């Protein structure tokens, strides 16, 4: 794991989480 | 759905603690560098 | 209620990745410069 | 429930924020010292 | 966007997270 | 709290999280 990968995750997982904390 | 987002924080978490470890792991060789 | 928690959770998460952050480009900018 | 997994993160988000602050000061001391 | 306000914004955070984890 | 004391609560709190979830 490097910092460019833990990056794109960070983004990744964020968006997710805003997408489901609309719909729940 | 209120189970996946929490899933998903942890996710998260888990990334921060990832760099917490890692710069912890460098700023301690830098301090050790300059004594 | 546990939607709330896991809305302003998001907000520490958020924090605490824009901590990282900061200090990451700041360590790398030193550990730069003694080289 | 799920209200327990949120405490637990809430507990490892305020470790995050321990080892934040630690790092931040250190590296505040590294940065003025090498300048 | 200061390290000022990142302490005054996460002991607001904590505060309101701490305050809802009680109620429910 | 030293760091041998944080990283050791972190892998506790972990694994509470995680059983948390697989159980949720």
């Amino acid at each position: 794991m490097t910092w460019e990968e833990w990056d794109l995750k960070i983004e990744l997982y964020t968006l997710k989480i805003e997408l489901l904390i609309k719909k729940s | 759905n209120l189970l996946r987002a929490i899933e998903a924080q942890q996710h998260l978490l888990q990334l921060t603690v990832w760099g917490i470890k890692q710069l912890q792991a460098r700023l301690l060789a830098v301090e050790r560098y300059l004594k």
